[PDB]
């Protein structure tokens, strides 16, 4: 029993992964088990999703997380989304399932019965935590392999059937992406946007040439900086800033981790580009846009210039300016007036919502697309009963966003507060003084009083 | 109370003639109902245009009258608005508009009467509560 | 307005940067007990 | 003299698993039968005759929606005695009455009694201070209160919080809308106490945690300490130091630090039961006259305090019909105070 | 010694009165920008139009406001989540009425209050401490997070943020039990645990070791003069606390390790309040509270009340109230 | 220690584990069969979900009177017909 207690480890049951910290054959295998448990779950859970699966209904009506990312890639799904061949839902549930196995295998294997140690056995395979060099080479495999994968969706685009592009003319289709954006002002300028409104920061990316070209771009940079920490070392600077240890490098994952699911959490709330609205249902922004659309159209029909439309409080009851012109809806939906997604932008002319264009142009296929977003707004009740949190019950809904957002904002969150935790651990252990104050060396005791 | 005979008969046509659903029947035309058609109407008001609601009173108004088993089963087939004068398949969920609604699609001649003896039995039930909105919740 | 605005924008880039070249300036090395830490 | 009173005496104060002593007496069946009556009534009596409401899991109410509720408005204050005029001996009737409700009220405030000369009974045979039951007061004079003098004050234990999660949710909302309670400086005296308390609880914890000397080998810190040992297992100078340099004031004196703690919380839930005792006679803190003469002569005044009268108007109006059923409100659609669209 | 060395060694100097340290270089200007521009906006800021309808509402004391009722009022719902700037004003005049103040109080302070974390971990690396009391303070400084800027984020608008003020505070409670039925929310409860809790453990605490002082002094004195600070020895008996607390309930609901209980106290309440912040974090994306509006129905199908259904009615009465020139149409979906 | 058995000592053992793998189950059984023949109904006066309301009544029927309560319910459970 190698460090399988807390005497011999020093680490309780309670911290008992930690004592696989210097056990890199041991600690192979828990990543390699844990990766299992991930592709696990893909797998079943969408097999579980194409069980319960009725293709009339929409996907957002249905709690479906995994079928909407598959069939965002392309694959399924024909014109405005509808669902033509559920085989390759099938595909992907089944071969990430079988693949679980394989690397289930291989951790069971590496965890208990393989070389605890892996530095006697491989110095290929052994690494030491303060080995600058070995853990700069292993993070350039990585970084190759990350990049090759997101060459993989640049290859599904650009010769491999596309992307659904909900912006495609003719209500949203699959799209093969012929001509990538590559213009680094382009790609590198969205990172230097800010965050708020109407801007977004990369959150606003809106056109598939924009995703596939900086795909592109990531996975070259990938591939480069891969190459260049196979063959340097950190440089002298780097050495003197940060700690090396496995804790620290645990901590500044956490701190990667946590930013990403942050981010995440926007991307799924506010954009309707990559998460297309048509498998996640509408945005918060879109609903409530939607809105203001579905009862200027039914006014409308019933007589009334809605562009003279003096509502109570004197701004116009359908439409209004925005603080710098631009015609936009009026009420409380004046704050989402950001708001871009292809039902509306017909609507749209130089100077926003154009009124020509509302009293003649507007099509049934637009009242019945604002009519089923304003009605699949993302509100609802943790029991899944649909609407604000006062409507009784009867519809069971609760919108893929806000499951997609909460959870990750929720894991982000706890994920920051490991950061803390590690990082603050690591540097008490790399400078001594982790497991407490020594008592004839207590350093306030060295200090001048402070008054 | 109990969901009796008597609560389950409604009007089959205008001329008088009534039929008497099963507790089956009223039942799954509340689950279609909540598959099909609650999203906008729960409750018994309509969402995206709340001058009209699934009152009885509104539905034996409605032209050609509604209060009935055959002209909501013609509804779900041919909508039309409140005066009979325009045919609204294009924006409201029916038989002739199931490729654009695809819920439609697997409803059949059955389905319909059953969603239409829920309409007509729930208010038997709820009294205001149906189509009176968030006053009565 | 102009005015505010580039003072600012200098003023924070100014804290961003000692704030920056500060936790660069060795500073595992400034804790009381072990100092070398590279 | 070793008479059975001494022998009596002997057996109570036997070191057992579970102390009993003479406080004991009262204590265990008090608190059994408070305890077992919340259960009894959340699992099988409802609230259909004194409320029209469900409130059992029997009924399909869930452990939110379940209490035991309120005896009906026109049962006053009656004390609702199993042998009293009302029941008549009728369990049954009992139930349907209420009479669960006085039941666990009552024996819990004896329960409460009990516990408390329990601590100062402990106390007592152990050698400390009896702090701990001085401590308790405060939970005591909330119970009281909120559950006894509140409702004495009104027209009767119908208006009383009920015995349940979401049934004191409707308290909550009750004295928001009725009371105008947030606003009154007595339950923000009780907010501080509490939030103060728990802000103590934290950040001693974690001060303690984080000035530990290191009196062991492990990486588990907990070991190393003995609870006979002499020296303290923290240090109070580097604690003090810290906070400080961080806060600009610290704790010097440990003594003062854990009364204090004592102090906060305890402090705090005396001056909201304060507060509650006005809310009995209605003697609330809802208003403020400068602004009500302002705004009613300037149409165009408008603060977060005219804001919020609006909301407490919102909530008597739709929330008193189904409330308060007694009282037979009809409130037609168009005197129903709201806003546009919604 | 160069200049740079010179200027670092004092910036993290363990012997200034207040650690200034590298996160105190960020803390201290964006704590006093966000510090001044609250005073003088409590004081003297003229009325805000909050939700963008024209109907400015007068927060400051000079305007009629009290210290209960003043607030710094949240900016207009017509900027939505749009950066506000001085400099992206036509006037201060403008900047004023659209609640400009509001978001430089609340960005400077998130940044202060987040730097002032940062320093909690700087100090205790300076003094040889172990590194965790800034967790604690996490718990905190999330919540502030999830009323001034994540609520903001998810519902589209810092005019649904927080106002800077008591009753601001009591307006944004009751909008958001209308809106999230929050006080059905396992996190909201979670968070009532936590500080309840807490309360509860720290009148315990404080009663178990006050009620084991070890005589030291007189009557006619207080006994806190019994410690001395810096002494090395304990100044309560833990052994007679755990004798008197272990027999008022049973011997193993009692803590004799200090190390653990110590740890308890921390755990408890910042572990609640994570979820409490957790539950304006995620109510802020309309994942609202257990609805069991009409949960039960009898054989007939006549809905039989609950009292989920009495807060329901309390809950429709805020909802059809609130902001009450602000809707033209009838969902209030954000 | 106080004397009793350590807890873990019983649960451990096997004639603990004969008495209680028949009392535990005999109560749960118990506990179903009052609510399964309805005892639990009547014991507490709890309404059956057909006996909320009259058939055509929607009227709560809430006690109005102090000293006539009991009869008050007792007309009120006739009226279900
Ligand atoms: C190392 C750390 C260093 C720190 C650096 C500090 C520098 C500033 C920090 C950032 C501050 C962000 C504030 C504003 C956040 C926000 O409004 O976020 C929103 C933006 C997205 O912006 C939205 O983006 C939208 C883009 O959609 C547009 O484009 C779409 C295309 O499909 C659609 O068409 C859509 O309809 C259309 O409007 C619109 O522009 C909206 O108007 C716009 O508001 O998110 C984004 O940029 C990306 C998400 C940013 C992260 C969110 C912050 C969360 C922080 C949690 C901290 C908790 C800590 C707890 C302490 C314990
Ligand atoms: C501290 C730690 C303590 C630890 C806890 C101890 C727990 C002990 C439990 C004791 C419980 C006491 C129950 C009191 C019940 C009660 O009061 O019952 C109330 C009755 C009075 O009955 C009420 O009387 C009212 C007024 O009626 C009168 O007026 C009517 C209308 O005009 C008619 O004329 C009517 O005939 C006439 O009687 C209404 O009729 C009410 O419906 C009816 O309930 O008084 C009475 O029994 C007796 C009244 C006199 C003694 C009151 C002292 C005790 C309570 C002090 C609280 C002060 C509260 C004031 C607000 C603050
Ligand atoms: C993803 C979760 C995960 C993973 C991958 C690991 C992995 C590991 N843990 Mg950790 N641990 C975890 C969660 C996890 N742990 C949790 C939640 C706790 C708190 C309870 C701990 C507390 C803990 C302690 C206290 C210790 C470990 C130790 C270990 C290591 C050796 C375990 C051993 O010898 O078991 C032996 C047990 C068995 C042989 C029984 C069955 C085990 C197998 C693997 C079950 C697999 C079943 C599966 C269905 C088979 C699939 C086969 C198929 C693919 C063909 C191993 C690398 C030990 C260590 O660090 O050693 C140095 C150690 O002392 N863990
Ligand atoms: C990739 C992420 C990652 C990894 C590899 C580690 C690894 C480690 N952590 Mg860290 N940690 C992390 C993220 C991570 N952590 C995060 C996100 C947090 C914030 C909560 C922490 C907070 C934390 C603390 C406070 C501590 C560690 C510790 C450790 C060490 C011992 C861990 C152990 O054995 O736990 C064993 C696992 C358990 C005992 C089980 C926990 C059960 C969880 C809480 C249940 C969660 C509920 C679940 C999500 C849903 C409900 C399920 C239910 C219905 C069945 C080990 C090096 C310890 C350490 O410092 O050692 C050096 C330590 O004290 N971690
Ligand atoms: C990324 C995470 C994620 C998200 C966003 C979803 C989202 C969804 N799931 Mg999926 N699922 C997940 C992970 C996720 N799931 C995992 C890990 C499993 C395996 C257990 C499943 C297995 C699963 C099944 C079997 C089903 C779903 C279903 C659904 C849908 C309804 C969810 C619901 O009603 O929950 C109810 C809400 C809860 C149970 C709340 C959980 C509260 C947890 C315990 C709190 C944890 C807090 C934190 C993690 C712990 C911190 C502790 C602290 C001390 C540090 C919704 C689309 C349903 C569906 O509609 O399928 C079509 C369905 O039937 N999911
Ligand atoms: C990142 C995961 C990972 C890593 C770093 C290792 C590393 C190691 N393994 Mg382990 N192992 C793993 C996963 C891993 N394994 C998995 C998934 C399984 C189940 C198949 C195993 C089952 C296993 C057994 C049974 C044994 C080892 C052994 C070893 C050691 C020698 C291996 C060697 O020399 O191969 C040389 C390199 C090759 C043969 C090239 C293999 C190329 C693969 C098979 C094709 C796919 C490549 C491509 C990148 C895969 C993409 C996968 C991705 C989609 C997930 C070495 C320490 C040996 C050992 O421990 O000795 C005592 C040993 O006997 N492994
Ligand atoms: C997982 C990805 C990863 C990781 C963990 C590392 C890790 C490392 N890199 Mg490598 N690198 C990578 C990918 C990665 N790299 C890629 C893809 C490339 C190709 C572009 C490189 C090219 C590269 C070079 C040329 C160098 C490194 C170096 C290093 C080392 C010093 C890191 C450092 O000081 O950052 C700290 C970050 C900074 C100092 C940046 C400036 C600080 C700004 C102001 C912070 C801004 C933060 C703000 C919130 C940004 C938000 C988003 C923004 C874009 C708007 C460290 C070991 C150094 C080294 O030692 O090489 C041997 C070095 O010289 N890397
Ligand atoms: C180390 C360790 C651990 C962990 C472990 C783990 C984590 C493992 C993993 C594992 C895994 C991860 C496993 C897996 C497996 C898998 C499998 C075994 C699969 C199979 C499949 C199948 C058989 C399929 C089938 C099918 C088909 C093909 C079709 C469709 C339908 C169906 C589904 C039927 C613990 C914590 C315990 C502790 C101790 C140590
Ligand atoms: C894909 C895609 C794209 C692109 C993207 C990109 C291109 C990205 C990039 C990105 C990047 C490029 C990022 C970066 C990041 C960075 C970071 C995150 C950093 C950090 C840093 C740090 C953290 C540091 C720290 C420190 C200090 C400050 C002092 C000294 C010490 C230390 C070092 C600690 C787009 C949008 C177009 C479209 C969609 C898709
Ligand atoms: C009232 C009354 C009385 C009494 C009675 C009694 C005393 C009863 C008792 C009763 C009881 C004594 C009952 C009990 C029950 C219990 C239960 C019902 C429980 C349940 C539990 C559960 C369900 C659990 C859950 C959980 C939690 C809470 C957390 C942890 C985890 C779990 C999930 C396990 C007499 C005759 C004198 C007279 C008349 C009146
Ligand atoms: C927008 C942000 C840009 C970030 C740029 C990142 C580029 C990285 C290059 C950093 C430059 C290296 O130069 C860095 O600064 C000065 C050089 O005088 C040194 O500065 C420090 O040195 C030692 C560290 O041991 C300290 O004790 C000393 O107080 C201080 O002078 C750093 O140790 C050195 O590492
Ligand atoms: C009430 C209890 C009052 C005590 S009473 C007391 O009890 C003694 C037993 O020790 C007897 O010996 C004695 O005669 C009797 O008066
Ligand atoms: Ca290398
Ligand atoms: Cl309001
Ligand atoms: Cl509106
Ligand atoms: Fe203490």
């Amino acid at each position: 029993a190698t460090n399988r207690d807390q005497e011999s480890s020093g680490f309780a049951w309670w911290a008992g992964n930690a004592r696989l910290i210097n056990l890199s054959g041991k600690l192979l295998g828990a990543h390699v088990a844990h990766a299992g448990l991930i592709v696990f779950w893909a797998g079943a859970m969408t097999l579980f999703e194409l069980a319960h699966f009725i293709p009339e209904k929409p996907m957002y009506e249905q709690g479906l997380i995994l079928i909407p990312h598959i069939a965002t890639l392309g694959w399924g799904v024909g014109p405005g989304g509808e669902v033509v061949d559920t085989f390759p839902f099938f595909v992907v549930g089944v071969v990430h399932l079988i693949s679980s196995a394989v690397l289930g295998f291989g951790g069971v294997y590496h965890a208990i019965r393989g070389p605890e140690t892996l530095e006697e056995y491989s110095s290929f395979f052994g690494y030491d935590w303060k080995d600058k060099n070995k853990m700069t080479t292993i993070l350039g495999f990585h970084l190759i392999v990350l990049g090759i994968g997101a060459l993989l969706l640049v290859a599904k685009a650009m010769f491999f059937g596309g992307l659904y592009d909900t912006w495609a003319p003719g209500g949203g289709d699959v799209r093969v992406i012929t001509n990538p954006t590559l213009d680094p002002r382009v790609i590198f300028g969205y990172l230097l946007k800010s965050p708020f409104g109407g801007e977004g920061w990369i959150v606003s990316v809106n056109n598939l040439e924009d995703v596939v070209g900086g795909h592109i771009w990531i996975g070259l940079i990938c591939i480069a900086g891969g190459i260049w920490h196979i063959l340097t070392t950190p440089f002298g600077w780097a050495r003197r800033a940060f700690i090396w240890s496995g804790e620290a490098y645990l901590s500044y994952s956490l701190g990667a981790l946590s930013m990403m699911g942050f981010i995440a959490t926007c991307f799924v709330w506010f954009n309707n580009t990559v998460y297309p609205s048509e498998f996640y249902g509408p945005t918060g922004p879109e609903a409530s846009q939607a809105q203001a659309m579905t009862f200027l159209i039914r006014d409308q029909k019933l007589g009334a210039n809605v562009g003279s439309a003096q509502g109570p409080t004197g701004l116009g009851k359908y439409l209004m300016r925005s603080p710098t012109g631009e015609i936009i809806f009026g009420g409380e939906t004046m704050r989402f007036w950001d708001f871009r997604g292809p039902w509306l932008e017909p609507l749209r002319g130089p100077n926003g919502l154009d009124l020509n264009k509302i009293k003649n142009d507007i099509q049934p296929w637009q009242e019945r697309r604002a009519a089923e977003y304003m009605t699949h707004a993302p509100l609802g009740s943790l029991n899944s009963v649909g609407g604000v949190a006062t409507e009784i019950n009867s519809v069971n809904f609760v919108s893929p966003r806000s499951w997609l957002a909460t959870s990750h904002f929720v894991l982000a969150f706890f994920f920051l507060v490991g950061h803390l935790w590690h990082a603050g651990r690591a540097r008490a252990a790399a400078a001594g003084f982790e497991k407490g104050i020594d008592r004839e060396s207590e350093p306030v005791l060295s200090m001048p009083s402070l008054d | 109370a109990e969901l009796t005979p008597e609560v389950l008969t409604v009007p089959l046509n205008s001329e008088g003639k009534t039929i008497t659903l099963t507790e089956k029947q009223y039942l799954e035309g509340k689950r279609l109902f909540q598959y099909a058609c609650a999203s906008c109407h729960v409750g018994g008001i309509t969402k995206t245009n709340p001058s009209l609601d699934l009152r009885t009173e509104t539905l034996a108004l409605a032209t050609p009258p509604r209060d009935n088993i055959e002209g909501l089963v013609d509804y779900m087939k041919n909508p039309t608005t409140y005066d009979g004068e325009q045919e609204i398949a294009e924006v409201h969920p029916s038989l002739r508009s199931a490729d654009i609604f695809p819920k439609m699609r697997n409803l059949t001649e059955k389905d319909l009467v059953a969603i239409a003896g829920h309409i007509l039995v729930e208010p038997k039930i709820l009294g205001d509560k149906w189509g009176g909105g968030k006053v009565y919740y | 307005m102009e005015t505010l605005k580039i003072t600012v924008y200098i003023v924070v880039t100014f804290f961003v940067l000692l704030f920056v070249f500060g936790f660069l300036s060795g500073d595992p090395a400034r804790n009381p007990k072990r100092k070398d830490l590279e | 003299e070793r008479g059975w009173f001494d022998i009596l005496d002997d057996w109570l104060k036997r070191d057992r698993f579970v102390f009993v002593g003479w406080s004991g007496i009262l204590l265990f069946p008090c608190a059994y039968l408070a305890l077992g009556g919340w259960l009894t009534g959340t699992t099988f009596v409802t609230s259909w005759y004194t409320h029209g409401l469900a409130s059992s899991y029997l009924e399909g109410c869930n452990f939110l929606t379940v209490a035991v509720s309120t005896p009906a408005n026109s049962m006053g204050h009656s004390l609702l005695l199993l042998w009293g005029p009302e029941a008549q001996g009728d369990f049954t009737r009992w139930c349907q009455l209420g009479g669960l409700w006085t039941f666990i009220a009552l024996h819990g405030a004896f329960g409460l009694i009990g516990f408390m000369l329990r601590q100062f009974e402990i106390a007592r045979l152990v050698g400390v201070r009896p702090y701990n039951a001085i401590a308790f007061s405060a939970p005591i004079a909330v119970f009281v209160s909120v559950f006894l003098i509140y409702p004495l004050g009104q027209s009767s234990w119908f208006f009383a919080p009920s015995f349940g999660v979401a049934a004191i949710f409707r308290f909550l909302l009750f004295f928001q809308g009725f009371h105008n309670w947030t606003l009154n400086p007595f339950h923000m005296m009780g907010v501080a106490g509490v939030l103060g308390g728990a802000l103590l609880c934290a950040i001693h914890g974690a001060t303690v945690e984080n000035t530990l000397f290191q009196d062991g080998e492990g990486a588990s810190t907990f070991r190393a300490f003995n609870p006979t040992q002499a020296e303290e297992t923290y240090s109070m100078v580097t604690a003090n130091r810290f906070w400080s340099q961080i806060f600009g004031i610290a704790f010097s004196n440990k003594r003062w630090l854990h009364f204090f703690m004592l102090f906060v919380p305890v402090t705090g839930l005396w001056m909201s039961a304060i507060g509650v005792v006005g809310l009995a006679l209605n003697l609330r803190s809802y208003d403020f006259i400068s602004q009500e003469i302002r705004a009613a002569e300037d149409p165009e005044f408008e603060t977060f305090y005219t804001k919020n009268l609006l909301l407490n108007e919102g909530i008597r109006a739709w929330m008193a019909p189904q409330d308060q059923p007694h009282e037979n409100f009809v409130f037609p659609e168009e005197v129903l105070p709201r806003g546009n669209a919604l | 010694a160069n200049l740079w060395e010179r200027f670092c060694n004092w910036v993290t100097s363990t012997d200034n009165r207040l650690y200034v340290g590298w996160f105190g270089v960020i803390m201290i200007p964006t704590l006093l920008a966000a510090t001044i521009c609250f005073v003088i906006a409590f004081i003297a800021a003229p009325p805000v139009d909050i939700d963008g309808i024209r109907e400015p509402v007068s927060g400051s004391l000079l305007y009629g406001n009290n210290i209960i009722t003043g607030a710094v009022v949240p900016s207009s719902n017509a900027i939505g989540l749009h950066f506000y700037p001085i400099w992206e004003a036509a006037s201060l005049d403008e900047w004023l009425y659209n609640g400009g103040p509001y978001q430089l109080i609340i960005f400077h302070f998130l940044l202060g209050a987040s730097c002032y974390m940062g320093r909690q971990w700087e100090l205790s690396y300076r003094l040889g401490m172990r590194p965790w009391i800034c967790v604690a303070y996490s718990a905190p400084l999330a919540s502030a997070f999830a009323v001034f800027l994540i609520y903001p984020i998810g519902q589209g608008s810092f005019s649904d943020g927080m106002p800077l003020g008591i009753s601001g505070t009591f307006n944004f409670m009751i909008v958001f039990q209308a809106e999230h039925n929050i006080l059905m929310h396992p996190f909201h409860q979670l968070g009532v645990a936590g500080v309840f809790g807490g309360a509860l453990f720290c009148a315990m605490h404080g009663s178990l070791v006050t009620s084991s002082l070890i005589r030291e002094t007189t009557e006619t004195e207080s006994a806190n003069y019994g410690y001395k600070f810096g002494q090395e020895e304990e100044t309560y008996n833990i052994v007679a606390a755990h004798g008197y607390f272990g027999r008022l309930i049973f011997q193993y609901a009692s803590f004799n390790n200090s190390r653990s209980l110590h740890f308890f106290l921390a755990a408890w309440p910042v572990v609640g309040v994570w979820f409490a912040a957790l539950g304006i974090s995620t109510m802020a994306f309309n994942l609202n509270g257990f609805n069991f509006n009409h949960s039960v129905i009898d054989a007939k199908g006549n809905v039989i009340n609950t009292w989920a259904d009495i807060i329901n009615r309390a809950n429709l009465g805020m909802e059809v109230m609130h902001e009450r020139n602000a809707h033209n149409f009838p969902l209030d979906l954000a | 220690t106080t004397g009793e058995r350590p807890f873990s000592d019983i649960i451990t053992s096997v004639r603990y584990w004969v008495i209680h793998s028949i009392t535990i189950p005999a109560l749960f059984i118990a506990g179903w069969l009052f609510v399964s023949t309805g005892l639990a109904y009547d014991v507490f006066g709890t309404p059956r979900p057909d006996s909320y309301y009259a058939q055509e009544q929607r009227s709560i029927p809430l006690v109005t009177d102090r000293f006539e309560a009991k009869q008050q319910v007792e007309t009120f459970l006739e009226q279900l017909k």
